[PDB]
């Protein structure tokens, strides 16, 4: 409803390398 | 006093061609 609307992009990231790998493996 | 010696002249490029990077879903 509302609490699930106000947290749409609230996904935690451990580090820059993991973010790099997560955006890299989705395009290769 | 007023003047110092010549600095090392860094030659900037004349015809560089880099790519504008695509946006990423960071």
């Amino acid at each position: 409803n509302y609490e699930q609307l106000m947290l749409i992009m609230n996904e935690r990231t451990t580090t820059i390398t993991n973010s790099t790998f997560a955006v890299s493996l989705t395009k290769n | 006093a007023i003047f110092k010696q010549t600095e090392p002249a860094i030659p900037i490029s004349e015809n560089i061609s880099t790519k504008t990077p695509a946006p990423v879903a960071y």
